[PDB]
């Protein structure tokens, strides 16, 4: 692996020269604080009854999530200064970061049993339990699937359990153009010299690229509408179809790719498809930074997190570990606090779009057939900009679209994302609230009255108490997204803390930023400075009014928009040799 | 592991007459590095995959 390279390899491998592994995909997620298990090497806790963890039963996440996450719905508190593009940008941002594989319900087979169906705790199955009097859930026999993240070391319980970043921690649009190399040649356009990414050749959008269709065995796009077989996508990453709101946002990139290589290839007509590609898919990965740390972050952090945390960019700095921690896959689902119980579709004036402009999201995942049948993406992608985020509020956690009814369409019940949330940081070993605040500088509360002081809320840590015993117990997600949130931001200081670390590592330790000294020139990194996601809208569809800057605090049409003639377009000038 | 749709593009551009030598020549490299080196591997496995390959002899 050479030392001269120009391009990000596919894997991230070779970023850091002296230790070519670091950040690259399908390793072990770093450390920042020893793995916490019910015996010390893999058991989760909650796994075996009776078993205290620090002398207090554990509870069920699925109790956690009814007594403490569960609100009036139609009693949500519209965010006045966050975007809905604001909750999707941190789904998709974290799809370029962090991706922890699963075993298939077919390794049942003979062996375990199939997760989804059975309630039986073995492996690798850890289903969660269900407590008396649940509002939806009234067999104490039923359970919620679970599937425990796949060992990253497969054997003899001697070393502690960890589990894989199938993903590239570096900020590279891997969501986009895969994290490995035959993904990424399947992404790719190899019927010529163009350097594209494939795009889907039954469908097409007004005109426009949609996302070529994946062949999964067992598809669930289809299942989301029987009649329509339109099946998920295929991506960087599998998520893509979740939500045609995230499938909007990879759809966009895509097309940006290939309207980059169409202008570079009319600049440097001798450059071959290789050459192309790289070139936008270089371009199309700072533009991520770029939107990610000028505009995005800011709003989740606030100023002060913004400047402790992030400070200004000197350079690159091959001694920081650029790796993606175990806790950072749990602490950046704080966005879940943001989601609302619908999917909003709006039409050329910003006006609620027929067929159906109020889509109960427990009606969208997967639902890739929507964006193919019902009208494309800038119906989406409109809504998204021109619809508040919900505020996340110690007394209106998250909604029941995820709570109750998740994925109901393609699973035999409806999941409960926060409890997943909880269980999926018990399956990681993470350790609890306090052992957190202390890895980052904060005051560490014992008691009922001293978990009220760092809330300002003592109802809320009355409710924490009943159902953990003590503030060491609460998992991270949990008590990450009870902290009241910074000024001007959208997280407490806990996991401020924790993400804004994550980033600042993944910026320093990053040879390939935007910023570093030899990337770009100086005249390509003054044209990127330019970019902005409401341009990226405006280049790849058919959408003329856009949010103004910043797109993640804008949200109201048509007070915060502007006509597409009044942004700069990017200046590709510089790219001309 | 499985064929994907969008290489049944790449199966009509193999069997083009008039099509660029050099580039059925990329499209066949790049379904060997796949484990699909005859036409007939490349059609069999689209089909063992779940598509339609009348129109391919
Ligand atoms: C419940 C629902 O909307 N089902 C839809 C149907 O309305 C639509 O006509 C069809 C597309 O062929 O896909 C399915
Ligand atoms: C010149 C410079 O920035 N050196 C720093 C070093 O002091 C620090 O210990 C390390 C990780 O924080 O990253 C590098
Ligand atoms: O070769 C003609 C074909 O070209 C391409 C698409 O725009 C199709 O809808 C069209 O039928
Ligand atoms: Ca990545």
């Amino acid at each position: 692996c050479p030392e001269q390279d120009k391009y990000r390899t596919i894997t991230g491998m070779c970023n850091n020269r002296r230790s070519p592994t670091l950040g690259a995909s399908n390793r072990a997620f770093v450390r920042w604080l020893p793995a916490e298990y019910e015996d010390g090497f893999s058991l989760p806790y909650g796994w075996t009854p009776g078993v205290k963890r620090n002398g207090f039963p554990v509870a069920l996440a699925r109790a956690v999530s009814n007594e403490i996450v569960r609100f009036p719905t139609d009693q949500l508190t519209p965010d006045q200064e966050r975007s809905l593009m604001f909750m999707q940008w941190g789904q998709l941002l974290d799809h370029d970061l962090d991706f922890t594989p699963e075993p298939a319900a077919r390794a049942s087979f003979v062996t375990g049993v199939n997760c989804e169906t059975s309630c039986v705790q073995q492996p690798p199955c850890f289903p969660l339990k269900i407590p008396p009097n649940d509002p939806r859930i009234k067999n104490q026999a039923d359970c919620i699937p679970f599937f425990r993240s796949c060992p990253a070391c497969p054997g003899s319980n001697i070393t502690i359990r960890n589990q894989i970043n199938a993903l590239t921690s570096f900020v590279d649009a891997s969501m986009v153009y895969g994290s490995e190399e035959p993904l990424a040649r399947n992404l790719r356009n190899m019927s010529n010299q163009l350097g594209l990414l494939a795009v889907n050749q039954r469908f097409q959008d007004n005109g426009r690229a949609l996302l070529p269709f994946d062949n999964l065995h067992d598809d669930p796009c289809l299942l989301t509408n029987r009649s329509a077989r339109i099946p998920c996508f295929l991506a960087g990453d599998t998520r893509s179809s979740e939500m045609p709101e995230l499938t909007s946002m990879h759809t966009l990139l895509l097309r940006e790719h290939n309207r980059l290589a169409t202008e570079l290839k009319s600049l440097n007509p001798r450059w071959d498809g290789e050459r192309l590609y790289q070139e936008a898919r270089k371009i199309v990965g700072a533009m991520v930074q770029i939107i990610t740390y000028r505009d995005y972050l800011p709003l989740v952090l606030g100023p002060t997190a913004m400047r402790k945390y992030l400070p200004t960019y000197r350079s690159y700095n091959d001694s920081v570990d650029p790796r993606i921690a175990n806790v950072f896959t749990n602490a950046f689902r704080y966005g879940h606090t943001l989601i609302q119980p619908f999917m909003f579709r709006l039409d050329n004036r910003y006006q609620p779009m027929e067929p159906n402009p109020r889509v109960p999201l427990s009606r969208v995942f997967f639902a890739s057939w929507r964006v193919v049948l019902e009208g494309g993406i800038d119906p989406i992608l409109r809504g998204l900009m021109a619809t508040p985020a919900k505020l996340n509020r110690q007394n209106q956690i998250a909604v029941d679209e995820i709570r109750e009814r998740l994925f109901e369409q393609v699973m035999r019940i409806g999941l409960d994302l926060p409890a997943l949330n909880m269980q999926r940081s018990r399956d990681h070993g993470l350790p609890g609230y306090n052992a957190w605040r202390r890895f980052c500088g904060l005051p560490q509360p014992e008691t009922v009255g001293q978990l009220g002081t760092v809330l300002r809320n003592l109802k809320l840590a009355r409710k924490l108490m009943e159902q953990y015993g003590t503030p060491n117990n609460i998992d991270i997600w949990m008590g990450g997204v009870s902290e009241p949130l910074k000024r001007k931001g959208r997280v407490g200081p806990l996991l401020a803390c924790i993400i804004g670390t994550q980033f600042r590592k993944l910026r320093d330790g990053d040879r390939f930023w935007w910023e570093n000294e030899g990337v770009f020139s100086m005249q390509q990194r003054q044209a990127l400075a330019q970019i902005s996601l409401p341009r990226i809208i405006c280049d790849n569809t058919g959408i003329t009014t856009v949010s103004k800057n910043n797109i993640f605090m804008s949200n109201s049409y048509p007070r915060d928009f502007v006509n597409c003639s009044t942004l700069p377009a990017l200046n590709l000038a510089s790219w001309r040799e | 592991a499985n064929f994907l749709e969008h290489e049944l593009s790449y199966i009509d551009v193999l069997l083009d007459k008039n099509a660029d030598q050099a580039t059925k020549d990329n499209l066949r490299s790049y379904f060997a590095d796949k484990g699909l080196h005859s036409i007939k591997d490349i059609i069999n496995k689209a089909k063992q995959d779940g598509f339609d390959v009348s129109k391919y002899e």
